[PDB]
């Protein structure tokens, strides 16, 4: 039977990205279910096995998943992963694209801490959007999950905590839905645009939609500018209208960060909570699905 | 609108 490694079956295709395919695989030491990405090793862009790197650098935190495997074999690069339940795209369509205040703020909690980890160990993520937060499975089905760090790098250094320099003229990374406005700009990114990006998937949590979503173009040069048009002309005080204040004060407060500035990210946390409480509701793991 | 980009 076709096995990478020898001993994870391959199954079907269950995503594909720029930086390799995902497929479904089955351990068949322990019949587990992994998830298998591969990447072709005629690639312009070397990259899997960076990003597997990271992964071994940061195993162990909260919510991040387990990498069980990496070689070459074939015409690809492989890595495979631990499987992790739905993304949070997946959910929001399967609740029909409404998510309540209460899920949202319980998945905020745990999505700033995520990225505050990533952070904590030298990284930037540069691709944060629902597709990119998996739930658990089973009993870690309360437990949100970050996924995908083809885009991550380092934004200072492990032993002096320099952090890497400012430039502009930049080309657009990561997706033009939820990436930041200074990424649109062409700055470089730092550890404020995650967590701007992290402010956009929320509040297209609490829409359904952000207002730069469907926009008729043709080229894709000018499907991007049409996007970075609107995203800036979009006030924050329009995008949150309708919802509390404490989106607009989040997505400002991420905004006024400067390029090197470290986040605060327990007033970030603390400005979901106080609504939270606020709200009348209760931290036991009831998400709208 | 949702691709991942590259630098």
């Amino acid at each position: 039977e076709l096995r990478v490694g020898n001993r994870y079956r391959l199954g079907r295709k269950i995503g594909s990205g720029s930086f390799g395919d995902i497929y479904l695989g089955t351990d068949i030491a322990a019949g587990e279910e992994v998830a298998i990405k591969l990447e072709c090793v005629k690639t312009k862009h070397p990259q899997l096995h960076i990003e597997s790197k990271i992964y071994k650098m940061m195993q162990g935190g909260v919510g991040i998943p387990t990498i069980r495997w990496c070689g070459a074999e074939g015409d690809y690069n492989v890595m495979v992963m631990e499987l992790l339940g739905p993304s949070l795209e997946d959910l929001f369509n399967f609740c029909s694209r409404k998510f309540s205040l209460k899920t949202v703020l319980l998945l905020a909690d745990q999505m700033i801490s995520r990225i505050e980890y990533i952070h904590s160990k030298n990284f930037i993520h540069r691709d944060v959007k629902p597709d990119n937060f998996l739930m658990g499975l089973g009993k870690k089905g309360n437990l949100v999950y970050i996924i995908d760090f083809g885009l991550a790098k380092k934004y200072r250094d492990a032993r002096t905590h320099q952090h890497i320099p400012y430039r502009e003229n930049k080309n657009l990374t990561g997706t033009a839905r939820y990436a930041s406005i200074n990424t649109h700009l062409g700055i470089e990114q730092s550890r404020r645009d995650d967590l701007e990006s992290l402010g956009y998937v929320l509040m297209y949590f609490n829409l359904g939609s952000l207002p730069w979503q469907g926009l008729k173009a043709a080229t894709k040069r000018q499907k991007y500018e049409r996007i970075s048009e609107k995203k800036m002309s979009t006030p924050i005080e329009v995008l949150c209208k309708g919802y509390p204040s404490e989106f607009a004060t989040y997505l400002n407060f991420c905004r006024s960060l400067r390029f090197d500035d470290k986040p605060d990210y327990s007033y970030l946390r603390q400005l979901f909570r106080n609504l939270f409480h606020r709200q009348g509701f209760s931290y036991d793991y009831v998400f709208d699905w | 609108s949702v691709a991942s980009l590259t630098s």
